């Protein structure tokens, strides 16, 4: 059975490699043939798709940490990630469908902190090789709005 | 959780009770026996509106909280219901704390009567330790 | 002492004081938002039925915009006529009439008062004076038109028509991307930290743009323009291949895109003051809605595109291109940062001048985009609004000679 | 031109810039805060030893409010004579006398300094001019009045008697309510994103409790249609709103016990310039309206019990309490409405209120369908604040 | 016995009733002849009675959800619960009190995020016919001032 | 082994304790020879070893808490912790290497609820007596800003 | 007006002066851009050729950067094309500066070496004719040092940074300074009060032993330079962990606290064995910063240097001694909330502005008040 227990230790390693800028290791997290999206409760509720982050492979996501590399402009900062104990609606010994609460702190060079986003994952899990992998992670935030812009994904 | 003798004295030596403030791993093994028979879940309300918890019969106006007896001073810091579970690491960190408060082993009036001052290292023989 | 005061006729020259003047602010609320302008309201297929109706803001001004049962769109200031609440709570929903919450005073779609409780009083006491009249009382109304689905608002009845506050050119632009059925499929705001004037002057810097777009060719031959209308306030940037010219990404799919236009237009970026944005970036298409906060503060409202006939495989494509836009678009994501490193590099600054003499101290259409032309716009049609043009002494002082 | 020019004599108009003009506000406080009000401070029972003090505001302005050996209460300035730290640092406590942290100088329960720390200098050197003397310098004390147990402050020395500047009715209909001792059985803070003026305004507003509260009519608490009256005071300041009598699983939210003499079943009394006294069947309540910046306040609210309640009686007061405060079935939608009207008018500055129902009248009415005693309020602030005609 | 895994569980969806709108749950938490209250520091520490919400029945929360719904005038709002591991303080066999560390962030429709609440719940925890349910839950909020008005409750 | 729900659960008392004002029980939950720290991301990327609090043993700690309660000046104010799930990089059954995300809520007695700090705690923890203790906690801010002073350890 | 001096001498201060946002104005005008030295950084902070800092002189951002020369430059961190920050990073190496919005170019002196697309592209767009890239930049700042201390002036007629100080401030500053120093860590504060309350704090030797009850028979003293602008405060002859307060001898003279303040936001501070420098920076009209760094000597053993870690437990943010100056302010701030219109007392050793034995006066908070009133106009005949 995949349970809380595994989903909370994958989320907090998700978390922790976001929140120390390890970027690189971020698609690990996926499938090859995954889903990533960032969006908010008025998309989610109306049913439409498009995300802020909007991803259908790992090359995908390795591509947009490319970019945050090499290509994007932004004022340096960094998220904390804190995270709530997951709930699963559905699922077996290698798949299950579960929610996780989140809110990210983004804290600025300058030191400022501000809630920059809350709501939860809406995820697939499987298994790969004996190891917990997200085929999909929707991050619905609460809010409609993004202050200033989003560079690191939730 | 009904322990083995033996099971239960491994237990103990485990969590550090072998020589604890002088008393011999059997001491604790011999109190236990006459405490609550092994039983993890032993129970013994009495009339004074404590009850006495767990493998060590450990008392609710002393030493943990069962929010059921006034004047607890819980001074275990711990709910009486974590020294009913098959896991023994609260009794023992609790029976520690008792053992340390100047009385020693008299606190358990059962190892009074039943143990103290006989061969309690009779309790650990036979014992893989 | 002024902080706002212009150098001359020319818009080369700035005052930094224009982003931080809070008096100047509440002038553009009367001049600009309340004035001679077009407010881009919301998407006529965003209220497809009768009773549907968004809230938003013109300016500072909280408006709603209802489809009535004569399938017209009719708009109004969401100011109850009694003490001022907002009549209207909801972000969108459906309704006959919108009634206040406070004393239960009611309004048709058009914003005319049908009801007030108790008018008449309860037994023969209270109740309003006979001389009372709920015809006298209302909201504001706009003035409403809806140019290729485009529902924009007015305060003034004396603004012109859309098409000529647009001019034919803009139209063409417009009716270029907005040419058959749009469905909404996503929505996002972001908070800018800087005045919406640097928001929208960035909108209209093809100066930025044609370097950040140079810039991604490092990982076909192209040309680019900027059109600017006669007023200044409205602008297109493009760039385009010459169809029958001959000659990084681990998931180059982010980039592969479908002819869909009749033209080789692979950029158009348009926009019609004071704050709309019409967008086309190869197939990802989007409408932004820029609205004032506080003196240093705005809002980006993004509004997500596709055509009704999409097949799976072409909205697919619009979904992976919007990565390029928003918030934490591969182009856009600085945009939301650009305007504040301005807003705070001016800190101690108040007192002098931006330079903008890309392409001349010119305010017209222009081949490449290696100028200001469109920002300089933006300031000749600002300056007319804000009754802010060389006038009275000091034009004098300049033309008091006989040479 | 301004955004706070009256139309006319007559409070039928109210300009929408007097909601957020900052110059306004700060006469405000000169005028009405520090001006000839009385300023609702606590209740005595909550100071009722000697040494028993609470910290609050008057305005924008601290106040320490303490009794004393002798069991009157004072009030005073929470502003050190020396560089204006404040004084009192804590929301309550018990203390002999009052030390600045910053440098030491002491205050007695009256407000006096009565110590300055290394005054004569140290080992000679240092040290105040001979010219200096305590005597000069100290907080602004306050004029102290306790009515019915309410503790009233006031900056100025020529504002009347706190029953003659209530008078006579109010004095009666706050006697009604606070007849025997009370309890304080809960304090909350609600913070209002709205000009303080919008609020109190709500709580004089007879209009609107019928309209806004779906409560009040749907189980026939509060209809305009029920025998009551809105009272006004000389001032137009002062008013009582009363009146006389979607399913619920458990009614015994709205089952009470009679205990007033009149048949009167909700009595509302405000006491310019912030100061609110609730009887909502058996809810009690005392209300403390601060104003906190141009378009934010305080609401304070104490909520009361009798002495001589029985476990039963309490039990009721502790259930209808769910009507009132932060969460109340009523007051909730009384925190949002001004809010409502704060962003409603953003546009609008140059703009008027309409208050037009029951005439341009600022007298006592029979029947609730009016707004003369929110008219009331604007005489009374317009006369503060020199703004008539 | 209760343990802190089913408490910590029990919250989590607690958590996901109240957060999601589906407050017609909110009331199966609870025990028929229940106490739930929302106070603060201050009335915790001087033994002050009342609460912005009170009540001594589960039909009094039933009531309360039924006026969100069809009666009270708020503007729209969502929260989003951040909660800490609970800690059993008082136990026996079948009976456990425990206290559980939250956060409550609003989230107004117009994009508004605000830390709302925090503070602790002090639970008093039940087992009836294999459904752990809540006698008693006391939101204590660090804070006595409440922004604007409380339609949720915590 | 140590596991992380053990870790965990020695936060939440940590947390309980400082957040509860017990403030005279928060150096027993250190050894003798102690290190603790509050520092910032910069400081702990550049290597500089000066903390907002340094301390070297358990004395240090409860003389801190000694002027806390006989000498100190500051506005009355409370903490609010919320914890992420710890991380293990490496240990044993008596020791372990651990990091474990925080943010802090600072309340003040007047109401206002602030975010006053986030980070994470980089620990090494010991057992003496049966029981976890902190060899080492040096709480890395993720701002170099401290709103008015601090008073109260994180 | 709430700003009207009661009188020449400084026995009162207007309260208004914490709250008139039109005064605040001038004193960007008239302090920060005017005949001050303004604190940016340390030496030792940027020691190599490209190496900079971002930093503020009042609310006008700044840049200070070590060139090839081994000298210093400072300019107002502004581009000179549409007004963007031209550095985005706290601290960092670079050959040149570069504005990120159209890639206009600096070198570290703050002239305009390079614009994008100057001369068009492809033959279209591009500057006119009469553009000239000399003609545009940000204001460059004067730089002085002394003993690795490096300050900034928008003025070409403040004078040189010895006769700014004066001769008392000079040699108590190089008696701390005489070496090479290390930051040893940084903290920021962010107070909730008027920049003048934090500044005049330091300066308060009266508060010294009565808002900080830590120590509670040695003499002390208070130096003010000519100008009032600047002071000394200095003194000379129950814990289970008294390594706490143990030390080592460094200093020549007996001095056990030194606490050295120049207009208008600069301090250097000596507490046995633990010094600093801190930075006060204005924000709003009830908001400033303090800025610490926290320092060591490069010659410091392991030993020397756990004495400093140890004793910085004094200083700062959770400081047994500083932890009260980072509130007092507020509760100023607070205290006069409904006294706009009323005046501070500051009468402790007279009316006097000048050096005193002992620390029973407000001489050197009077002083500030003198440097201030002449600064921003305001003197009384
Ligand atoms: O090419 C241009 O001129 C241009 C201008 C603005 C934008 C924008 O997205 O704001 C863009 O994408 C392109
Ligand atoms: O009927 C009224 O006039 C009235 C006014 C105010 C309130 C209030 O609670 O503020 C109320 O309950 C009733
Ligand atoms: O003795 C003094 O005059 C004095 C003043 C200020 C400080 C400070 O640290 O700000 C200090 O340590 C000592
Ligand atoms: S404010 Fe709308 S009905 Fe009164
Ligand atoms: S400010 Fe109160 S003693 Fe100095
Ligand atoms: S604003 Fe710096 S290059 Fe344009
Ligand atoms: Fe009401
Ligand atoms: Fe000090």
């Amino acid at each position: 059975m995949i349970n809380e227990i595994q989903i909370a230790a994958f989320n907090a390693a998700y978390a922790k490699t976001v929140d120390s800028d390890a970027m690189e290791q971020w698609p690990t997290f996926f499938t090859k043939d995954c889903h990533y999206r960032v969006t908010n409760v008025d998309n989610h509720a109306e049913g439409l798709a498009a995300g802020i982050v909007w991803a259908d492979s790992q090359d995908m996501l390795t591509d947009r940490i490319s970019a945050l590399r090499e290509a994007n402009i932004y004022e340096r900062h960094r998220y904390r990630h804190i995270l709530g104990l997951p709930s699963i609606q559905s699922g077996d010994a290698t798949q299950a469908s579960a929610s996780t609460p989140f809110m990210v702190l983004r804290i600025m060079h300058t030191g400022e902190t501000e809630v920059f986003a809350s709501g939860e994952y809406l995820d697939k899990f499987t298994t790969i090789d004996g190891k917990l992998r997200l085929q999909e992670r929707i991050a619905v935030c609460d809010s409609t709005v993004t202050d200033t812009l989003m560079a690191l994904p939730l | 959780k009904v322990f083995g003798r033996c099971e239960l004295a491994a237990a103990m030596k485990r969590h550090g009770l072998d020589n604890y403030r002088g008393y011999s791993l059997g001491n604790w093994v011999c109190a236990a026996k006459f405490e609550s028979n092994f039983n993890t879940q032993a129970t013994n309300r009495n009339t004074d509106g404590s009850t006495d918890y767990g493998i060590l019969q450990i008392n609710s106006r002393w030493w943990c909280n069962d929010g059921r007896t006034p004047g607890s001073r819980n001074l275990c810091n711990i709910p009486c219901s974590a020294l009913l579970s098959s896991d023994i690491t609260a009794s023992v960190n609790c029976a520690k704390k008792i053992v340390s408060d100047g009385n020693g082993m008299n606190a358990w009036v059962a190892w009074r009567n039943r143990c103290k001052g006989t061969d309690v290292q009779a309790w650990i023989r036979g014992c893989r330790l | 002492e002024s902080i706002i005061q212009w150098h001359g006729a020319t818009n080369t020259r700035v005052p930094f004081g224009i982003y931080t003047d809070t008096a100047n602010a509440d002038q553009e609320q009367q001049r600009i938002y309340r004035g001679e302008v077009w407010n881009y309201l919301c998407l006529e297929s965003e209220i497809p039925g009768a009773g549907d109706f968004r809230t938003t803001f013109a300016g500072e001004t909280p408006i709603v915009v209802v489809r009535d049962a004569d399938q017209e769109i009719y708009a109004f200031e969401n100011r109850c006529a009694h003490r001022g609440a907002l009549i209207a709570l909801e972000k969108s929903g459906r309704t006959d009439s919108f009634q206040c919450v406070y004393h239960a005073w009611s309004y048709n779609r058009q914003g005319d008062l049908t009801g007030v409780a108790f008018e008449k009083g309860v037994k023969g006491q209270g109740g309003m004076p006979a001389s009372f009249c709920k015809e006298e009382h209302g909201p504001r109304k706009l003035r409403v038109a809806v140019f290729c689905g485009l529902v924009f608002g007015s305060f003034s009845e004396d603004v012109p028509s859309i098409e000529d506050y647009l001019g034919p050119e803009i139209c063409e632009r417009i009716e270029r991307v907005l040419h058959k059925p749009v469905e909404v499929i996503g929505r996002f705001t972001q908070k800018l930290p800087n005045n919406w004037k640097l928001y929208f002057e960035n909108v209209k810097d093809s100066y930025h743009a044609s370097l950040l777009h140079m810039f991604f060719t490092t990982f076909l031959s192209q040309k680019g323009g900027v059109i600017v209308d006669e007023s200044g306030g409205h602008h297109v940037s493009y760039s385009m291949i010459d169809r029958g010219a001959k000659d990084r990404l681990k998931d180059p799919s982010l980039l592969e895109g479908f002819e869909e236009f009749e033209d080789g237009v692979t950029l158009q970026i348009l926009s019609v003051f004071p704050g709309f944005v019409l967008q086309q970036i190869q197939n990802s298409i989007a409408v932004r809605q820029l609205l004032p906060k506080s003196i240093s503060s705005s809002e980006l409202n993004w509004t997500y595109l596709g055509y009704a006939d999409d097949s799976a495989e072409q909205r697919k494509v619009r979904l992976k291109q919007a990565n390029l836009i928003g918030p934490a678009g591969f182009i856009s994501m600085e945009d939301g940062a650009v305007g504040g490193f301005v807003q705070r590099g001016i800190a101690g600054a108040a007192n002098l001048d931006a330079v903008i003499e890309m392409g001349g101290d010119h305010e017209g259409s222009s081949e490449g985009r290696a100028t200001e032309t469109s920002v300089r716009g933006f300031w000749k049609a600002y300056r007319k609004h804000m009754g802010q043009e060389m006038q009275a002494e000091n034009l004098y002082f300049q033309g008091h000679h006989h040479h």
